[PDB]
């Protein structure tokens, strides 16, 4: 099973700039009639993959003149001269030279912008959810870049944590940042047996962790 | 133009079976073959097999045999993939592709399907309002939010002030907890213009639902 390894997974490129993606296989893809049956597909958010190049270098119908294809056997590379707005997405490569077919891991091409620190916000339980019997504490760390961050919940200093639900957005269309939400869910019982609730984020915009917390509900 | 009209989407329970189609047009049907690809939430793509032309029929990729079964229907240009013994571990997007020779490989795809395998019944959300951060955390811009937890199935609509507050909103991808889903959204605005009770959170879950206000 020819594993196709493709790097990088993420490539922050400024638009206007030129980019290149490596795709590599564990067995030469040169078939007995002589062709490398390697291919590159582009899957845009919410659409179905579309072919972009076949053999190693062939552009498909109406693929813009800016994508090249190069390689042989085990090493192959897609290069684009001017990265454009309609080019962000995940590039895939496949090999048809051997059955079954395999697809490389994918390379999501994003925009490269400047570091922005998350705006962090913590919210106590809705006074009308307690009435149900559950007690969630939500925390939003909005508008930061790069995407790397790690959020931790501390209840009375301890970070015992497992009931966390995290969710993330994709790169915003305007400021090119990300946004995340973290929710530590507990019960009204568990919750009313403790005091402070902290939320803290670790991101390359600060050598100190960003901390947020409040106090109360007990006994 | 060549076109393949798959027809989905399916929401089904464990251990059941579903057959999903691919209808080809714009070309000589019997001069090619239909391949099927699994798009995991783990998002790498996976080939499961091919039927017709060159072939390794019924279903035939190491992982998928006996699991899926592939059949054809030349009279009405339709391919059929049949998954059964369905589990949640089989929730994915299934693509159908025309397998082209030396004008090399998958030159046309289907729109994809989406299959949701769950045990959860139709459950309407509990939506509850998120008011200003610690309460002492209102100085220059404030952020407010709304939790939409515990519904089934997707999607849910969620606006702020009928659609008129769009700037600065951020709504999250619904994530799945224990059979049911949850969603959150936050709006940041200038500090001097709220607590007027000028912000209401609007949620709509098609199996009948409606909206909450951020008080004082």
């Amino acid at each position: 099973d020819v594993v196709m390894t493709q790097s990088p997974l993420s490539l922050p490129v400024s638009l206007g700039d030129q980019a290149s993606i490596s795709c590599r296989s564990s067995q030469s893809l040169v078939h007995s009639n002589g062709n490398n049956y390697l291919h590159w597909y582009l899957q845009k958010s919410g659409q179905a993959p579309k072919l972009l190049i076949y053999k190693v270098s062939n552009r498909f119908s109406g693929v813009p003149d800016r994508f090249s294809g190069s390689g042989s056997g085990t090493d192959f590379t897609l290069k684009i001269s001017r990265v454009e707005a309609e080019d962000l997405g995940v590039y895939f490569c496949s090999q048809s030279t051997h059955v079954p077919l395999t697809f490389g891991g994918g390379t999501k091409l994003e925009i490269k912008r400047a570091d922005a620190a998350p705006t962090v916000s913590i919210f106590p339980p809705s006074s009308e959810q307690l009435t149900s019997g559950g007690a969630s504490v939500v925390c939003f760390l909005n508008n930061f870049y790069p995407k790397d961050i790690n959020v931790k919940w501390k209840i009375d200093g301890s970070e015992r944590q497992n009931g966390v639900l995290n969710s993330w957005t994709d790169q915003d269309s305007k400021d090119s940042t990300y946004s995340m939400s973290s929710t530590l869910t507990l019960t009204k019982d568990e919750y009313e047996r403790h005091n402070s609730y902290t939320c803290e984020a670790t991101h390359k915009t600060s050598t100190s962790p960003i901390v947020k917390s409040f106090n109360r509900n007990e006994c | 133009q060549v076109q393949l009209q798959q027809s989905g989407p399916e929401l089904v329970r464990p251990g059941v079976s579903v057959k999903i189609s691919c209808k080809g047009s714009g070309y000589t049907f019997i001069d090619y073959a239909i391949h099927w690809v699994k798009e995991s939430h783990a998002k790498s793509l996976e080939w499961i097999g091919v039927i017709s032309a060159y072939s390794g029929d019924t279903n035939y990729n190491q992982k998928f045999k006996g699991k899926a079964t592939m059949t054809v229907d030349k009279s009405s240009n339709t391919a059929y993939l049949e998954l059964a013994r369905l589990t949640s571990e089989d929730s994915a997007i299934y693509y159908c592709a025309r397998g082209g020779w030396l004008l090399l490989s998958f030159d046309y795809w289907g729109q994809g399907t989406t299959l949701t395998v769950s045990s959860a019944k139709t459950t309407a959300p509990s939506v509850t309002p998120l008011a200003p951060v610690c309460g002492d955390t209102t100085g220059s811009s404030v952020t407010l939010g709304v939790l939409v937890k515990g519904y089934f199935p997707e999607p849910v609509t969620l606006t702020w002030n009928s659609g008129s507050l769009s700037s600065g909103v951020h709504t999250f991808p619904a994530v799945l907890q224990s059979d049911l889903y949850t969603l959150s959204s936050s709006v940041t605005v200038t500090s001097s213009t709220w607590p007027s009770q000028s912000i209401t959170c609007n949620v709509a879950h098609p199996a009948s639902s409606t909206k909450v206000d951020k008080k004082i």
